[PDB]
């Protein structure tokens, strides 16, 4: 269920995943806690998926998408990274095949959802 | 035309976990504790191509260290024979020598006079021998390490086990019937769990596996260096048939306060080697097609199945344990045939019961006997070959490294990470 | 403090639990290294985080993020419970409601999901 | 009208956690290091009934594994008396034996002849019995485990202990006098920490528990089942003085590279059978009262109480460990009465040093001697009785599974788990 | 980078503060693993940061201020907290400094941007 | 004017953490295992000032733990020599001592002549002394506990040790030169990492150490009250140079089931004390300016260098490890000096093999000799001295307290944990 639609056309996978998404509910042994190094071990599973997911949700924080499974932004798409007018990224293109596509730019990505969320959240001050 | 962050994306990346063990005084119940769900769903994902890569697979080596570890933890409360490192005197049983050795009691200040059946294989010539005579003789692997004894009462039974992912992963089986190892896979199929893996110990022969759906699967890291295993995957299982047919009295004695020490007393009857019948035709059969298959990765060349080089007992025989007892036979009856492309069969095997498993050293076990007679009706299901390396090519049995027996049941199985955060651009802006 | 108003009615805890989790703030030795209890005390701070985001995810889920009080979009049913606006705010306290509407409450969250999904979907496609 | 969604709802759930534990060298002091609140709060919850039952608590069950654990790890570094596994020659005190034995020393080719007065029950005989004249005898307990001394300077002086709740749950607790135990509690409060409860080991009778605030109170999980145990909670207590009169002169030997051993090295005067004198009016009536509360529980029927059956010494007996001496007092004659419906009270106590806690097997402790007299004021706040199961009914001492003792004390108390999110409907929807 | 611009006013090093928050975005978001007690005082030490992001996290979002690095507020300034108006706050002095002037009254600002935030989610739910 | 809430402040507290080692069979190397930075960053935080305090420093006691948990865990699973505790026939060497002894082996019914040099040190008489014939003794520690081999694959020897914050924390670095200790610094650095701190173990005299920038200095918690320990760290190093000249041959035996016990079989040649040469001319000087600093700190008194009082071996000789050769030299040549304001020198060493380290007792280590002879040079960069407390100042060496060694590395460093939530007036409001 984790993987549904995958390698499946990122338009039919967005339709899904966002209906999977929340549908998922995702993240978030007495022998197997206490004897043994079995117990660390399993906290240790359990503290580095915790910060995982507050990674991911500190990601979307700071860019101001909390709290959304779609956020659209401020930052206009250059075609230094990728040349394709939706032909192929909504259309034949899969999640999978389009991550490898923009593998190297996505830093680049960061930094401009992170710089314009401070350009708003200025004016966020100053309007008022 | 517009950057927009999505949630939830389905893409995942190659990453390494600690999976956690379930299944439906064994061991392997005790750990594995983890109830498996009825039916567990296995989701194909429609055109999806990823490497695998059975070799270098994170899987196989977090199974090794939980086997071994699981074996060192079952061991650690047991009783450590360390007063039974004395002068036995053995005098041949009227294989097997009947030694007597004075070992110790509950009460310091006492001794008591004990004579035990021990395989020839256990023991050490302290003195010179002396044929009918009574010589002195000591445990071997005593001045290596302490034995220490498997509990009578806890059983080390293979069971099939699942090794699940955590949260945030996911398992990707291949479901691809006729794959090598290192290569794309066309038909993947997200799993939660892996499929029955039951952890069977031995070498040269893979016992009690999973059948190949397609042909017989010739799967090696580099076929054409002699220095890997080979694993033949079989796609039809052949009848071996393992037996003890002495029929031991096993007494008990207290070597300490609450120390039991479980031996032979005595052997009722003949005293008989034990031995493995497999179905002869069936063996033929598997090995002619085993052969033609390394024909056709090896063209032009005659394919030899001979028997190993002259290495120890534990590399050179199959090695594997039926009810505790730990046999080692030597098949060099089976691999003594060539393939040129141009009624059972019985096998002597030896029994041991101080094992040095894991090839490890300094840490030895005492396995103790069981009274009667023993027999054990095992499937063969792989092979563990290795290539010599002349316009012939000499294939030998292999194994040892516990490594392939694992990767033969997790060949299949990838761990991925998944990434939930994504990237795309859309047709509208923030506002 | 954590049950204040306990009993009593929804209303008045409603108002009261926000002010009182406004003031709660509830949800966030040798023994640190001798024997199982470092362990366990882990055991029990970890599962508790767990629950803790669990609780915020569906916050997060139903757009309810950062609201102690998050009026929905989903129209109320009568088949989930006859009464409306008499007791559910008059007579009724917390726990008898919770354990009236415990029956429905997976329906309730796939609800809210679908809400929120729509929601999403119009915020996208109107922009 | 419209579904609105609340967080910080009061509303929760019966759930099981870990609870920590708090107290305002002694074990329970090294444990428990968790200072506890000053003027503790609780806030009592109007109109709220809550299903309460002390037995299936899972708070029983924490305090047994919990206080297990701690005796278990506070003897993990005490000295082993495996050396002490010897013969000793014993001769007679000039009950109790004057044994003499070759223990070991810190040099490994050094012996020492040591005299120490064990009890009689503490040791085995190995060679017959010739009243006056020695004979060879051993410890009780060396042929089934090695006995841990129990630290001198370490101290298992009861304290009150305070369990507490971790972060996300309460423990309601139970304010209605008499309540039967299994029933609804129509006033219920809220509390973080419970009350001071002293973890006191004993047997039969509870000591230094809580009063009842009521009347007397009977409580057990099915009355009309012989099977299961009766707690009796007193409203008031009854004083029982007990003490050892020997006025011992206590020893010690090295008995290896840092190993103390501490014995009974002399008595100075005479040697006198320890005892119990507990207050002969007050348990008159107390008993008497329980007798009545019991025809009311058992209508049309005699009550008897009569001693226990003829079982072993730990489970027929009244068991404590006044100061560092563990007592077996011979109760029959307190339960020697009987209730138709239509001045001290001396016991004699036995003394054990050898001790098998909890009913353990494989486990003994080696309590050290106390240099002096011993003596200790208690107070008996409860009862555990066992109905024999004619038109009368016996009711005999009991107890042995200590759990029962900590289900006396936390028979009030329930863990609950906090849920905080909530819905509900209103008169708006979002827009 | 965790403390760069400190002690060099508050008010030029806003503008750092917002960079720092999306460059550095937090510093909380084997042998030591299972040999010995390192591994657990590793995790007791995960853990530990993950309560106190989240205790952050929780003031954040009770006063309103979800998702925000920056945030205004309903409640006005008290000049019994301190009588600068702007003059030394972010002409002069540091977030140190200002964060020992007003130590004491930081609780008490707590509470009206608790009692604060409440009024208003109530101000919501009754004009819907 | 409106209440504003920030995140991100650059805002922090004084706090204790647990930081992570790292460093770029050594247990050294072994723990510390993360890896360092290339190039750490070192931000200069401009108008900062920071209240440090070397003394009363969470870290100093964070690496005594970690060193002593470190040494523990090593020397967890060598060897322990508790069979090696018997009577020893001790004869002179035709300070050393040539002893035969009865030693145990692989088997628990044999036993093993045994001639094994030991210093005199090591050892304690059980009868007598004889001057040229033999007589018995025993090993040092034994009757206070047992004695565990130093591995002799696993070295001790110091490696640049950096101690990482974890996240949320930073270490503060004050960079002012001559700073004291505990006022104010004006100039202060922000680091993830200390600087490499070698864990050099010694007494009196600071071994491979850090240089002060400006002049010597002087750091002591209260000069005027005499038991604190001065601490002076140089600004210039003095070289000393110090070997064990004697030439041995190294043997060994099983004393058990693979366990191994090295000991000095033999001395080729002459044998002769061992001793360290320091530089004459640079100590001189060194103590000259250390004299002019303590007349500084002391003013209207003459400053005396005189030899510790008659203590311990452990505490009044500059004790210190070379190769896992345990020294202690009498440096009381080097403290025979007097500051009035108005060509090497050689140190004899005695060697021990038998150490009760940390100042701990119930706990020794025997430490294996080393085939040849020793050498090895150590910079000196640090002095500890107490103030005898006349017109007249008296200053002995000092130590014993090993938390000032680290300190003297760990004075510049403070850990901090950042607090970015904040709140300011601003014109804006919510609306
Ligand atoms: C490949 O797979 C096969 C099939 O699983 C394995 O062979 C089985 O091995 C198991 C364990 O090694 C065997 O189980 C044992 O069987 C003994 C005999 O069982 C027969 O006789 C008893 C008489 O009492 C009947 O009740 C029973 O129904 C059978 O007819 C039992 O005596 C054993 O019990 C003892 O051990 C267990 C723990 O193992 C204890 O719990 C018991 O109390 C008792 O002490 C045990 O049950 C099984 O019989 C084998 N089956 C066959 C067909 O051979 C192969 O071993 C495996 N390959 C490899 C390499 O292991
Ligand atoms: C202050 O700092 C100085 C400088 O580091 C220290 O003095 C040096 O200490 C080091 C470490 O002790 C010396 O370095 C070399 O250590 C080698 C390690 O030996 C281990 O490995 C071998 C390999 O089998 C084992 O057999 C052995 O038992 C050890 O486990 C030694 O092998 C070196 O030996 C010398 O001889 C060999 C040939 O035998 C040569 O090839 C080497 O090059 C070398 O010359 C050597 O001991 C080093 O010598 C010390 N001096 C210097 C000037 O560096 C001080 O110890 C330190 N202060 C304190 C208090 O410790
Ligand atoms: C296992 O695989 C072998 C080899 O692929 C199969 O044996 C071949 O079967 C085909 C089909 O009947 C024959 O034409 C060949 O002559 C057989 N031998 C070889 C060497 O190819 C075997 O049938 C498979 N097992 C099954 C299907 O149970
Ligand atoms: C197993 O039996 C085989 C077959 O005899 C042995 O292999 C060789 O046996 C011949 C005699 O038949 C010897 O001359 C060789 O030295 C043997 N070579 C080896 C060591 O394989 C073998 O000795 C037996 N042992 C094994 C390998 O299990
Ligand atoms: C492969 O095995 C074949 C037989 O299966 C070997 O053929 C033998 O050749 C030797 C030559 O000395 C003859 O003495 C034997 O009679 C032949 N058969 C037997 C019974 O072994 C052949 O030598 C082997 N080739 C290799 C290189 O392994
Ligand atoms: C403890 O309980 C007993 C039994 O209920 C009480 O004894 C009764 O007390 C009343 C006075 O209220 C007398 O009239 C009765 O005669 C007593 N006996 C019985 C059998 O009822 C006793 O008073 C209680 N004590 C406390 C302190 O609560
Ligand atoms: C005072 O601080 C200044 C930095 O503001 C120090 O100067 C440089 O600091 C950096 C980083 O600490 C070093 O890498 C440079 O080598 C320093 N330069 C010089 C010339 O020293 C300065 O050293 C500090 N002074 C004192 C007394 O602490
Ligand atoms: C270490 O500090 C000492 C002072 O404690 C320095 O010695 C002085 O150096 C100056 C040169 O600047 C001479 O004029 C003085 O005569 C020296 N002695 C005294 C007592 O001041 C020494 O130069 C410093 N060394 C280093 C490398 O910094
Ligand atoms: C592919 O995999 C599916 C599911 O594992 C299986 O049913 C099918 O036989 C496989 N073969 C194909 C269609 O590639
Ligand atoms: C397996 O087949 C692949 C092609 O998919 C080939 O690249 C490789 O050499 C073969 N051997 C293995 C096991 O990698
Ligand atoms: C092993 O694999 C490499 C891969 O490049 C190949 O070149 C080589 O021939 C193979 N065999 C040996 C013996 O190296
Ligand atoms: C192998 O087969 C050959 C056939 O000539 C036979 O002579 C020999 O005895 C066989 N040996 C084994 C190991 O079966
Ligand atoms: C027992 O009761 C008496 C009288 O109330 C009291 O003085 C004493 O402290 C109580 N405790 C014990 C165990 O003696």
């Amino acid at each position: 269920g984790f993987l549904g639609a995958a390698g499946s056309t990122m338009g039919a996978a967005s339709i899904t995943l966002t209906v999977q998404a929340r549908q998922l509910l995702s993240g978030i042994q007495q022998h197997l806690l206490q004897d043994g190094h079995w117990g660390i071990k399993q906290l240790q599973t359990r503290v580095l998926a915790i910060e995982h997911y507050l990674k991911d949700q500190q990601l979307l924080g700071i860019w101001g998408c909390s709290g959304k499974l779609i956020c659209c932004t401020a930052v206009p798409w250059n075609s230094s990274w990728s040349n394709k007018s939706h032909d192929e990224i909504w259309g034949n293109m899969t999640w999978m095949q389009w991550d490898r596509e923009i593998s190297n730019y996505t830093n680049t990505i960061y930094r401009l959802l992170e710089d314009s969320q401070n350009q708003q959240e200025q004016n966020e001050k100053d309007l008022l | 035309l517009w950057v927009t962050v999505y949630y939830g994306v389905p893409v995942w990346k190659d990453a390494e976990t600690t999976l956690f063990c379930a299944s439906d005084r064994n061991v392997w119940a005790t750990h594995c504790c983890v109830p498996t769900d009825p039916n567990p769903q296995e989701m194909v994902l429609e055109n999806v191509t990823e490497n695998f890569n059975m070799w270098k697979n994170d899987m196989v080596e977090q199974m090794h260290e939980d086997v071994i570890s699981l074996w060192d933890q079952s061991l650690k409360p047991c009783v450590k024979l360390t007063p039974l490192c004395v002068t036995l005197e053995c005098r041949q049983v009227n294989e097997i020598k009947n030694c007597s050795f004075n070992a110790t009691t509950e009460l310091r200040d006492k001794k008591q006079k004990v004579y035990a059946l021990f395989y020839r294989l256990d023991i050490v010539p302290l003195e010179e021998e002396r044929k009918g005579n009574s010589s002195k003789y000591r445990l071997i692997n005593c001045n290596t390490s302490a034995i220490t004894q498997a509990c009578p009462k806890v059983t080390f039974d293979p069971i099939p086990i699942h090794y699940c992912a955590p949260a945030g992963y996911a398992i990707l089986k291949c479901n691809n019937k006729t794959f090598n190892g290192t290569g794309p896979c066309n038909n993947v199929s997200t799993v939660q769990c892996t499929h029955g893996i039951k952890p069977v110990v031995s070498t040269q022969l893979l016992l009690n596996g999973s059948l190949a759906e397609g042909e017989i699967i010739i799967r090696s890291e580099n076929l054409t260096n002699n220095v890997k295993t080979i694993i033949v995957h079989l796609n039809e299982s052949v009848e071996i048939v393992c037996t003890r047919p002495n029929n031991n009295t096993v007494k008990s004695i207290r070597i300490g306060p609450g120390q039991w020490f479980y031996y032979t007393g005595d052997i009722i009857g003949n005293i008989r080697q034990a031995y493995c019948n497999i179905k002869k035709d069936d063996w033929i059969r598997t090995l002619q097609r085993v052969g033609k298959k390394l024909a056709e990765h090896f063209p032009r060349r005659i394919i030899n199945f001979t028997q190993p080089a002259g290495g120890d007992l534990e590399i050179t025989t199959h090695s594997f344990n039926c009810r505790g007892e730990f046999f080692y036979c030597n098949t060099s009856s089976l691999f003594n045939s060539t393939y040129n492309p141009n009624l059972d069969i019985t096998i002597p095997c030896r029994i041991k019961q101080i094992i040095n498993m894991w090839q490890r050293v300094g840490q030895a076990m005492y396995a103790p006997p069981i009274e009667g007679n023993i027999t054990c009706k095992s499937n063969i299901t792989g092979l563990l070959l290795v290539r010599d390396g002349n316009e012939t090519e000499i294939f030998r049995p292999g194994g040892g490294d516990m490594r392939n027996n694992w990767r033969s049941e997790l060949y299949k199985y990838k761990v991925v990470e998944i990434k939930p955060l994504g990237i795309a651009p859309t047709r509208c802006k923030r506002r």
